[PDB]
C-alpha cells in the first residue's frame, strides 16, 4: 500500500515593498476525479502570517492544525507572537522532524514581518526552504513560476519597468492563476487571494473554469 | 574509463588519449594501440569503451571509408566520414551496439580543422574541443579555460600537458601515458607524452 | 459470465447470462452466437479471444458446409426458425465444428483463454453437447455442461434438478432457474437471460426479463 | 529519462504573416554535462517548411536525414515544393511506423500553407506521432510545462514580425531560466512570405 | 477524454470534448475526436493518441477502397470487423477504445469497440476517463425511440457532464448526426495580453535571408 | 489488513429540506461472489450522527466499535444536551484515526461517511437520551446539516451532498446535475432512487435491495429496506 | 550546486554557486549555500539542501552550548568530527551531505571535507557538487599559496564561473567569501553568472559562443 | 473444506466434512469443536490457524463461564447430552463467544487465516448462527451460513431446498445432502459426515457414512 | 582499493599503505592520513576499506585501547590488542558492520614482532606476510617470492619497493604515493615512498 496521494491544486505567492499576496486555488481532486470544488489550501496562522501548501490534503491539514497548536502555545508560553521568520524556522524543524516518513506537502509560508516589509518563504517536504520574492507550489508550479520570474525579474529584458503596485500584482497574481487552471487539469474552480499588508489580512474569491 | 581529448584550432588538431589496455583489475598494456584509427587522407577517428568494441567498430568503420576511397579514387571529407560513422553506430545502436565513444578528426579543403565529438549512443556534434570518459569530467573545462580560436598548436600542445598533469593528480586512476595525433600543415604527427 | 447447456427428449437448451464486466461494460451482450442454423455455442472467458475464435469457425463452418454439398437432386420473447435444410444433407456435424474449434483453440492456448459450450443437432448422433475447456481439451457431455466464473453455484442445484428425459416444458424451466440462480449469487453475471432451443426441425430464441423472490 | 540525456526545447508561434521557430542550442550529456553550445534543433526542409526536433540527439539527426531524403524525393519527382500539410501527415506517419521502438523526438511542424496567402500552419507531435494542429503556437522539449506556461500568458494573437520576434524569444528565454538541462544559448527564426530573419540571443550559459 | 454515441430514430449521434493532455498538461484545448471513416460511418477513440488517429486513417482509407472496388455503401459491420481484426492481431497493444457509428442498410448501427479487439453491437455506450458520468446521464435518460433534437441534446449533456466532472475532459462538444443519406459535422456544438517594447530582447547576431 | 475481502459498494447522502438521508444497498461481497446481500452498511452512532462505509466490513466494525464506545463515554459525561459530541466531532476523530493509521502503515480498507445534525437548537431529544428503544419535521438550515468524507489515506471534508465507491461517478454526476437547495423528502426519494438504479444497473457489486436512513428533528429513523422500484 | 573552498596566503576562500534544483526543474538560483557555523567557522552545501542546512544549524547549536560552557573557541577539527560523528549515527537512512567546515582557531587556518557516508579529510582544496570536477580542475591548474586576496578571489570566481558553465546542475549567483583571522567578509556577495560568461568566454558579444 | 450451519425450528445444525488436505493428510478431521456444551463452531481456512483460535476462545470461555455464576441457590452413529446448566444461567452467550473470537481474528488478521462459523443456542436470542469471515468480520445468519473450497458448489441448492421453519428430520436431511454434494463437486472435501444439532436442552452429534447416487 | 601490505622478520615488522583518499572517481587527497592508527605501546592498526568505516572504527580501537593501557597502567599485548580488534569487528558484523580491512602489527617481549591479517569479515590470522585490497592480487606472490625469515629491515624495505613498483606498472590504479611504517629496533619509523 503506497500512503501517499497527490490531491493537486496550486499556491501562488508575490511579495511587494510592504505587502503579500498569496493566492491558491480550492478544487480536491483524486487521480482523473474531484473529491470536492472547495477546500482551502491557505491557513491563517497569524493577523501577519499565513500558509499556504500543495501536496496530500490530509498531510496539508495536519501540519496546518500542528503549526497553528505550536503558535497558539508560543502565544501563551513567551507571551508574544511569533514572527515569520520565528514561523518559517519553526516549520522548517517541524518537517525536518519527518524527514524519513515526511510530509507530501510543498509550503509557501507568507506574511508581513515587524519592518512591514512582504515575506515569501517556500519550502519542500523535508524542509529544506528559501525566502523569495515569488514562488509556487503545486500542480502548475513548473507552469507559472517561468511567468513570476518574466513579469518580477524581467533578466532578459533591456527595456524594464519595475514600479509595481498592488492593484497590478493582484491583477498579474489573477492572469497567473487564469493561466494555471488553463493548462493545468489539477487547477480549477474558486480561487482564494489572501493580501497581508500593515492593515492585516484581506480575503477575496475569483472564479475560475470548472472543467 | 578511456580519456580522450580533442582540439580544435584555425591551424591544427589534436588528438589525444591514455595508452592502457585494461583487462579487470590489471592493466594489460601501458602502450595501447587499439585507440587511434588513422584514415588515409588526414582523418582520425579516436575510439575509447571496451577493447573488442573498440577493435571492431574502428576496424569496420576504417575499411569502410578506404573501400570507399578506392573505388571512387578520391579522399572522403571529414564531415562526410564523421556523419557516416555516426550514422553506422546508430544503424547498431538498437540491434548490436557497440559501447565506443568517439573522437572524428580531420583536416579538408573544403571545411579546415574538424573535430566531432560523438557518443556511444551516437549524439554527435562539431566542437571545437571534447573529452570523453570519466577524466572528460577534469579536463573539459581547462580546456574551455585556456582555449582561444587562435591558439598555436604548441599552445595547444601546453594545455594538454595542463589536462595530463590534471589528469595525474585528480583523477582516480593516475593515468600517465598519453599519446596525442597533431594534424597541421598538412602532416599528422605522433607524439607520447609520459607524467 | 454464465453459459449452460441441458439435453432433454427432443432437443438442446443453450441458456446465457448478458453481462459483461466491478464495472459493467456491457449488460446486454450475446454470449450465444449462431455459428450454423443448427448449431450454436455459447462463449466464456476473454471476450475478444472468444469473439475471434467465433469468427474463424464461422468462417471454417460455411466452407465445411459449402464442400459437403453433393451433385445432383434427392429425393419473455421469442424467435422460431426453421432449417432450410430439411434433412441435414449439408449441414456441418456439430462434432466437426467441436472439434476444430478445439484444435484451433488448443494451438494456440498459449495466450487464448477461450471456454465454449457447442449445442447442435444432426442426423447422425441427434442433439449434442460439447464441451471445449480452458487449455484445448474437448468433452462430449450427454446430459449438459456450464462454464462461466456463475456456474459453479448452480453446479450442486443442477445435479439434483437433471432427469434424464426432460420434457420440453421442464427442461426450460430449469435451464431459466439455474441461470436466475448463477445471477443471483454471481457478481459477473446478470442481465437479461438468452435462451437458445435447438430441436431436429427448427431453433428458437427466448429472452427473459428477471427477478428472484425466495422468502428462505 | 531518455528524453534527459540531451535536454532541448523547440517553441512555435504563429502571426500576422509571419511564423516563428525557436530552439534551444544545448547539447549535453548524461543529464548534466554540457558538450556543445552550436547544437541547432531547426532544420530547414524548404522555403516554407521548417521542422524542430527534440529529444534524443541520435534520433534527432536521423530523422532529420530520413525527412530531407523523403522531401527531396518528393519535390525532385514533382518538380515542385512539398506542401506544409503534407509534411506533417508524412512525418506522422513516418512516426508510427516506428510505434513499438520510436524515434525519441518530439518534433515540431512550421511553416506557410499556400492559398496567393500564406497562412501560418503550425503542428506538433509525441514520439509516435500523435499529432495536434494548433493555431498560436506549439511546444515540446523538456521545457514543454514552462513554454506552455509562457504561450499562455504571453500570446498576443496577430503580432508583426518584430512583436512576434520580443514575444516568442521572451518566452523561451523565461522558460529555458527554469530549466537546468537545457539552455546555453537560442536560436530564433522568423519566416514572412518574403524573407527570413535569423537571430541568436543573448542568453545565459547556466 | 469523452467520447460517446446513441443510436435515435434513423441516425447515430457521436459526440466528443475537445481536450488532449501530456499528462497533468493541457496539450491542446480544441482537438478534434469525431473521426470520418466514410460517409455514413463515423468513430471516436481514447486512447493512445498516435495508435487512434493512424488506425482511423487506415480504416478510411481501406474503407474507400473497398467502397471503390465494391460500389457498395459501406457497412459498419465491415469496419467493426476490419477494426477488431487489426487491434487482436496486436496481442492487446496498440489500444483504441472506439464509438463507431454508422447508418447501412441494417439501419443505425452503433458499436464498441475494446483496445483487445471486442465488438458489441449497443445502442447508446461511452468510453474515455470521463466514461462513467457519460454513461451516467444516459443511462439515466436514455430512452428507445428518441429524435434527433433528443439525441443531440442527450449526448451534449453526458459529454457536459463528462467535462465538468472529469479532470482529463474539457473544452468543447463535438457531436455529429450521421443518417443513412448524410451527415452533419457540429464541430463548436456547444462551447461550455502583454506586448513587449520593441527592442527589449538582446541578441548575439542577426542574419537577413530575403526568399 | 492486508487488503480487502468482503467489501461494501457505494454510499450515498445528501442533505434536505428536512435533514439527511443516507442511502446504501444492504449487499456485502467477497470478490465476484455476493456472499452476504442483507448486511447492514450504514450506523448510527449517536442521536444525531450515522455512519455509512464502503470498502472492508471488518475494519468498518472496527471504527464501528470505537465510535460506540466514545458515544458511551460522551454520554457518560454529558449533563446538557449541548454535551453531546458533534457529527463534526465525530468525522474529526475519524480523520484522526486514519491520519494516525496512515502513518503506521496499517490503514482501515474504507471510505467513511460521517452525516448528522451539528446543532441541539431543532429539538430536544438528548435531554433525555434511550439507547434500548426508539409531530411534524422541523425545516433545517442546510448550514446546521453536516456530511463528512473520509479515504484511506485520512483526506477529509465536508460538503451538501457526498458519495462513496462507485457512487462518486455515477450519482455524483446526477447529484450535481440536479441536486437542489431545500428538497423535500419525496425529491430526495426520488433523486436517490434514480442514483441507485444507475449503480444497479452499472455496479457489479451493487444490489436493489436497499436501506434508507434518515437523520432529522426527531432523530435516526431507519427505513423498511425495500427492493428498487424497477 | 557546486562549492569549493582554498587555503592561500591571507587565509581561506570559500565560493559557492545558488542554484536548487528539483530533478531538471530550477527551483530557485538565490539560495544561500555557505551557512555560518560561528564567528569564524563556515560550511558549504552540497547535496541534500534540508539535511545539509538541519544538521549544519544542530551543528552551530552544539558549538555555541560548547562555547558557553568552556569559555573558549572550538576548532574546526572538533566541529567537524561532532559533524561527522553525527552523520554517522544515520548511517543508511539516505542521508545526502557534502559539506566543507572552513575556520579559523588557534592552531591556524583549517578545513575539513565531510560528507554523509562519515568522511572527515582534512586538507586545503576542496571541492563538492555535481560541478566539483570541473572547479578541482580549474583551481589545480592555477593554484598557487602566495596569491594575494584578489588573485585568490579570482581564481575562485572563475572556477565557480566555469563549473557552472559545464554543469546543468550549478549556476545563479556566485558567491566568495574571506576568512581571515577575525572572522569572515563577503568579498562578492552575489554576482549573476550571466555576466561571468560574457566577460570571460564570448567578450565581444557579436555572435553565439562554440564549445 | 465445507461446513454448513442450518437452522430450523426448536434447533440449529452444524455439518461439515472430514478430509483434511492433492494428498489427503488427514481423511477423518474434527472440525466442528466444542466450544461450549450449548455452542459449537465448525473452522475452516489454516488449520493451525484455526486451530489455535478455537483455544484460545475455548480458554475465554471457560473464563466467561466460570465468572457468569451468580452467588446463592435459585428455585449413522448418534451421541446425545442433555445440558448440566438447565436454565443457561452461567452459559456464556453465543453472540458475546462469537464476537470475541472476531476481535482475536481481526487483531491478528495479517497472517491469521480462519473462517469459522459458530452455532449456539442461549435464553436470549434462542439460536444464533455467526460466520466470522477472513479479515474478521462477524455476520449473524437467521437462516444458514456456508463457509469452504466446497460450500461454493451447493449455495444455489440450499438456497433453493431452505425454508423457513424446517422441521428437526428435513432440515437433518437438507444439511446432509448439501454436505453430500459438496464433498461430490469438491476435490478438497470428503470423508464421514459430521453432524452436530444444538436445541434448548440437549445437544446430538451424529456421523453419517455416504455414497452420491444419481441418473442424470 | 585500499592497498595495504605488512611484513614481519625475526627482528622488525613494516606496514605499507597506498596514501589515496578518495570520492568517486576522484582523490580527495594524495596524502591520506586515515589508514595509519599507532597505538601506544608500539602497536598500529592499518585500516582498508570506506574512510567513514575506517575513521569510526580506528578510532574507537584506539580509544578503547587506550583507556585499557591508563586505567591499568600497562601496555596491551599485541596479540590482546589484536583478538580485541578482531572481536569487535565480529560484534557488529551482524549489527552495522564496519566494511574495513585490517593489519595489525606490533612488537612485546613475549612473542617479539607480530603482524595478524584481518577481513571485514574479521577472519584473522597470524602471518609473515599479508596483503589488502586489490592490489594484494598483485603483491602477495612477490611478498612471497623474496621473503625469508632472517631478512633484514633494509631488504624488506627493497622488496617493498619492488611491490611498490608492481603496483605502478600492472596495477590498474596507477598508484604512486606509499606510506611505511618500520618498527624494529624499539622504534618506529615512518617513510614515504613515491613512485
Ligand atoms: C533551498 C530551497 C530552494 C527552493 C525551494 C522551493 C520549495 S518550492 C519552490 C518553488 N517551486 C518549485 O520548486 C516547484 C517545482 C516543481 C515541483 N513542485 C511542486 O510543488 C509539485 O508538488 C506538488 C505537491 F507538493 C515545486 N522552491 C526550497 N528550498
Amino acid at each position: 500500500w503506497y500512503p501517499y496521494i497527490d490531491n493537486g491544486g496550486t499556491v501562488i505567492g508575490l511579495t511587494g515593498k510592504d505587502y503579500v499576496i498569496l493566492a491558491a486555488d480550492t478544487r480536491l481532486s483524486l487521480s482523473y476525479s474531484i473529491y470536492t470544488r472547495f477546500c482551502p489550501k491557505i491557513s491563517k496562522l497569524t493577523d501577519k502570517c499565513i500558509i499556504g501548501s500543495s501536496g496530500m490534503q490530509s498531510d496539508i491539514k495536519t501540519l496546518h492544525s500542528l503549526l497553528q497548536k505550536k503558535i497558539q502555545l508560543f502565544v501563551l508560553e513567551h507571551s508574544h507572537y511569533p514572527d515569520i521568520h520565528v514561523i518559517a524556522r519553526l516549520l522548517c524543524v517541524i518537517l525536518y522532524s519527518r524527514r524519513f516518513f515526511p510530509y507530501y506537502a510543498f509550503n509557501i509560508l507568507a506574511g508581513v514581518d515587524e519592518n512591514n516589509k512582504g515575506v515569501l518563504y517556500n519550502y519542500d517536504s523535508v524542509g529544506s526552504y528559501c525566502e523569495a520574492t515569488h514562488s509556487c507550489v503545486g500542480s502548475g508550479s513548473q507552469l507559472i513560476l517561468p511567468i513570476l520570474d518574466n513579469r518580477v525579474e524581467q533578466k532578459n529584458q533591456l527595456i524594464k519597468n519595475t514600479n509595481f503596485n498592488l492593484g497590478d500584482d493582484i491583477n498579474f497574481v489573477k492572469d497567473a492563476i487564469t493561466s494555471a487552471t488553463e493548462r493545468d487539469i489539477y487547477t480549477g474552480d474558486k480561487t482564494l487571494i489572501y493580501v497581508i499588508d500593515k492593515m492585516g489580512i484581506n480575503v477575496n474569491t475569483l472564479d475560475l473554469k470548472q472543467d | 574509463m578511456d580519456t580522450l581529448i580533442g582540439l580544435r584550432g584555425n591551424n591544427f588538431v589534436v588528438l589525444a588519449a591514455d595508452t592502457y589496455s585494461i583487462n579487470s583489475i590489471i592493466k594489460l598494456k601501458n602502450d595501447d594501440n587499439t585507440k587511434f584509427y588513422d584514415i588515409h587522407g588526414n582523418k582520425c577517428l579516436l575510439l575509447g569503451g571496451s577493447i573488442g568494441d573498440r577493435l571492431q567498430f574502428g576496424e569496420f568503420i576504417r575499411k569502410n571509408v578506404h573501400l570507399y576511397q578506392y573505388q571512387n579514387n578520391t579522399d572522403m571529407f571529414v564531415k562526410s566520414f564523421a556523419f557516416f560513422t555516426r550514422k553506422n553506430l546508430a544503424y547498431y545502436l538498437r540491434r548490436n551496439p557497440f559501447e565506443v565513444n568517439c573522437l572524428i578528426a580531420g583536416y579538408d579543403k573544403k571545411d579546415g580543422y574538424q573535430l566531432y565529438w560523438c557518443d556511444y549512443l551516437s549524439n554527435m556534434d562539431s566542437v571545437n574541443k571534447g573529452a570523453h570518459g570519466y577524466g572528460a569530467y577534469l579536463v573539459s573545462a581547462i580546456l574551455d579555460k585556456y582555449y582561444h580560436e587562435n591558439l598555436t598548436v604548441d599552445e595547444a600542445l601546453d594545455i594538454f600537458k595542463l589536462c595530463f598533469e590534471e589528469l595525474k593528480k585528480r583523477f582516480l586512476l593516475t593515468q600517465i601515458n598519453y599519446e596525442l595525433r597533431i594534424m597541421y600543415d598538412n602532416k599528422v604527427e605522433t607524439q607520447y607524452v609520459t607524467v | 459470465t454464465t453459459i449452460i447447456g441441458i439435453i432433454y427428449d427432443n432437443g438442446v437448451m443453450l441458456a446465457c447470462d448478458s453481462r459483461t464486466s466491478t464495472f459493467i461494460s456491457n449488460k446486454c451482450s450475446r454470449k450465444i452466437n449462431r455459428i450454423n442454423e443448427n448449431l450454436y455455442v455459447c462463449r466464456s472467458g476473454a471476450s475478444a479471444h472468444s469473439q475471434k475464435i467465433i469468427e474463424i469457425i464461422k468462417h471454417y463452418c460455411v466452407s465445411m458446409k459449402n464442400e459437403n454439398r453433393k451433385k445432383g437432386r434427392f429425393h419473455v420473447t421469442k424467435n422460431k426458425y426453421f432449417y432450410e435444410d430439411k434433412f441435414n444433407d449439408y449441414n456441418p456435424l456439430v462434432e466437426n465444428v467441436a472439434h476444430i474449434t478445439k484444435k484451433i483453440i488448443y494451438t494456440n492456448n498459449n495466450f487464448l483463454s477461450c471456454a465454449l459450450i457447442f449445442g447442435g443437432y444432426d442426423k447422425i448422433k441427434k442433439q449434442q453437447l460439447y464441451a471445449v475447456n480452458l487449455n484445448g481439451s474437448i468433452i462430449e457431455k450427454h446430459d449438459f455442461a456450464v462454464s462461466g466464473s456463475g456456474s459453479i453455484y448452480i453446479q450442486s442445484y443442477l445435479q439434483d434438478k437433471y432427469k434424464k428425459f426432460m420434457t420440453k416444458k421442464e427442461c426450460f424451466n430449469l435451464i431459466l432457474n439455474c441461470v436466475k440462480y448463477a445471477m443471483h449469487n454471481d457478481n459477473s453475471s446478470g442481465g437479461l437471460i438468452r435462451i437458445v432451443n435447438i430441436t431436429k426441425s427448427f431453433v428458437e430464441e427466448f429472452t427473459v426479463v428477471n427477478t428472484q423472490m425466495n422468502f428462505q | 529519462s531518455i528524453y534527459n540525456y540531451n535536454g532541448g526545447c523547440v517553441l512555435g508561434m504563429s502571426g500576422s504573416n509571419c511564423v516563428a521557430i525557436a530552439c534551444d542550442l544545448r547539447l549535453g550529456a548524461n543529464t548534466f554535462t554540457t558538450v556543445s553550445t552550436k547544437f541547432s534543433k531547426i532544420f530547414k526542409m524548404n522555403n516554407n517548411v521548417y521542422v524542430g526536433l527534440s529529444g534524443l540527439a541520435t534520433d534527432i539527426q536521423t530523422l532529420y536525414e530520413i525527412l530531407r531524403y523523403r522531401v527531396n524525393l518528393y519535390e525532385v519527382r514533382q518538380d515542385a515544393e512539398m506542401d506544409v500539410e503534407c509534411f506533417a501527415n508524412m512525418l506522422s506517419s513516418i512516426l508510427y511506423s516506428n510505434r513499438f521502438s520510436p524515434y525519441f523526438v518530439n518534433p515540431i511542424v512550421v511553416g506557410f500553407k499556400l492559398k496567393v496567402n500564406y497562412e501560418p500552419y503550425l503542428t506538433a507531435y509525441d514520439l509516435i506521432g500523435a499529432k495536434c494542429e494548433t493555431r498560436d503556437f506549439v511546444v515540446n522539449g523538456v521545457t514543454s510545462e514552462q513554454l506552455f506556461g509562457m504561450c499562455e500568458s504571453l500570446y498576443v494573437k496577430d503580432q508583426d514580425e518584430n512583436g512576434l520576434f520580443e514575444t516568442i524569444s521572451q518566452c523561451l528565454l523565461s522558460a529555458l531560466d527554469r530549466d537546468c538541462i537545457s539552455g546555453w544559448g537560442a536560436e530564433v527564426l522568423v519566416l514572412t512570405p518574403e524573407k527570413i530573419i535569423k537571430k541568436k540571443l543573448k542568453a545565459r550559459m547556466d | 477524454t469523452t467520447i460517446c454515441g446513441l443510436v435515435c430514430q434513423n441516425a447515430v449521434i457521436l459526440g466528443a470534448d475537445t481536450r488532449a493532455t501530456e499528462g497533468p498538461i493541457v496539450a491542446d484545448k480544441n482537438c478534434s475526436k469525431l473521426h470520418y471513416i466514410s460517409k455514413n460511418i463515423w468513430c471516436a477513440g481514447a486512447g493512445v493518441a498516435g495508435d487512434l488517429e493512424h488506425t482511423t486513417l487506415w480504416l478510411q482509407h481501406n474503407v474507400e477502397l473497398h467502397r471503390l472496388n465494391t460500389n457498395t455503401q459501406p457497412r459498419v459491420s465491415m469496419c467493426v470487423s476490419r477494426l477488431t481484426q487489426e487491434l487482436f492481431k496486436y496481442q492487446g497493444y496498440k489500444v483504441c477504445a472506439i464509438v463507431l457509428g454508422g447508418v447501412d442498410v441494417n439501419g443505425p448501427q452503433l458499436y464498441g469497440i475494446h483496445p483487445h479487439g471486442s465488438s458489441c453491437l449497443l445502442p447508446f455506450t461511452a468510453l474515455g476517463s470521463g466514461s462513467l458520468n457519460a454513461m451516467a446521464v444516459l443511462e439515466a435518460k436514455y430512452r428507445d425511440n428518441m429524435t434527433i433534437e433528443e439525441g443531440k441534446n442527450l449526448v451534449c449533456e453526458a459529454i457536459c457532464a463528462g467535462i465538468f466532472n472529469d479532470l482529463g475532459s474539457g473544452g468543447n462538444v463535438d457531436i455529429c448526426v450521421i443518417t443513412k443519406d448524410s451527415y452533419q459535422h457540429i464541430r463548436p456544438y456547444k462551447e461550455p495580453p502583454t506586448i513587449y517594447p520593441k527592442g527589449t530582447t538582446p541578441i548575439l547576431s542577426e542574419k537577413i535571408e530575403y526568399i | 489488513t492486508l487488503g480487502p475481502v468482503v467489501t461494501g459498494t457505494s454510499v450515498i447522502a445528501i442533505k434536505y429540506k428536512h435533514g439527511i438521508m443516507i442511502a446504501a444497498d444492504r449487499k456485502a461481497s467477497y470478490g465476484s461472489y455476493a456472499k452476504f446481500q442483507n448486511v447492514e452498511r450504514i450506523f448510527k452512532i449517536n442521536n444525531k450522527t450515522v455512519m455509512g462505509f464502503s470498502g472492508e466490513l471488518a475494519d468498518a466494525q472496527y471504527l464501528h466499535e470505537l465510535l460506540t464506545r466514545k458515544n458511551i463515554n460522551n454520554l457518560s459525561e454529558k449533563k446538557r444536551k449541548e454535551d453531546m459530541y458533534t457529527p463534526q466531532h465525530y468525522h474529526s476523530y475519524v480523520s484522526r484515526v486514519f491520519y494516525v493509521r496512515k502513518n503506521r502503515i496499517d490503514p482501515l480498507f474504507n471510505n467513511i461517511i460521517i452525516a448528522g445534525i451539528n446543532s441541539q437548537k431543532y429539538d430536544n431529544n438528548d435531554d433525555n437520551v434511550l439507547l434500548y428503544t426508539n409531530e411534524e419535521y422541523k425545516e433545517i438550515h442546510k448550514d446546521d446539516l453536516y456530511i463528512g468524507f473520509v479515504d484511506m489515506h485520512g483526506t477529509n471534508f465536508c460538503d451538501d451532498y457526498i458519495t462513496t465507491g462507485y457512487a462518486r461517478y455515477f450519482a455524483l454526476t446526477l447529484l450535481r446535475d440536479h441536486y437542489k437547495d431545500n428538497m423535500t423528502e419525496e425529491e430526495a426519494r426520488i433523486l436517490i432512487n434514480e442514483c441507485l438504479r444507475i449503480l444497479y444497473f452499472r455496479d457489479a457489486t451493487s444490489s436493489n435491495f436497499i436501506q434508507i436512513v434518515k437523520v432529522t428533528s426527531k432523530g435516526v429513523e431507519y427505513e423498511e429496506p425495500y427492493i428498487l422500484p424497477c | 550546486t557546486t562549492t569549493l573552498a582554498f587555503k592561500f596566503k591571507d587565509g581561506i576562500i570559500v565560493a559557492v554557486d545558488s542554484r536548487a534544483s528539483m530533478g531538471s526543474f530550477i527551483s530557485s538560483q538565490n539560495v544561500e549555500k555557505i551557512i555560518e557555523i560561528n564567528k569564524n567557522i563556515l560550511g558549504t552545501m552540497a547535496g541534500g539542501a534540508a539535511d545539509c542546512l538541519y544538521w549544519e544549524k544542530y551543528l552551530g547549536k552544539i558549538i555555541k552550548i560548547y562555547e558557553l560552557r568552556n569559555n573558549e573557541k572550538i576548532s574546526v577539527r572538533a566541529a567537524s568530527t561532532i559533524l561527522s560523528n553525527i552523520l554517522y549515527q544515520y548511517k543508511g537512512y539516505g542521508l545526502c551531505c557534502g559539506i566543507i567546515l572552513s575556520g579559523y582557531d588557534h592552531t591556524g587556518f583549517n578545513m575539513f571535507y565531510v560528507d554523509d557516508s562519515g568522511k572527515k579529510v582534512e586538507g586545503n582544496l576542496f571541492s563538492c557538487g555535481s560541478g566539483s570536477t570541473y572547479a578541482y580542475s580549474i583551481l589545480d591548474s592555477a593554484y598557487d599559496y602566495n596569491l594575494n586576496l584578489d588573485q585568490a578571489v579570482e581564481l575562485a570566481r572563475n572556477a565557480i564561473y566555469h563549473a557552472t558553465f559545464r554543469d546543468g546542475g550549478s549556476g545563479g549567483k556566485v558567491r566568495v567569501f574571506h576568512i581571515h583571522k577575525n572572522g569572515y567578509d563577503k568579498i562578492i556577495e552575489g554576482e549573476d553568472v550571466f555576466d561571468l560568461h560574457y566577460h570571460y568566454t564570448n567578450p565581444e558579444q557579436k555572435d553565439q559562443y562554440v564549445m
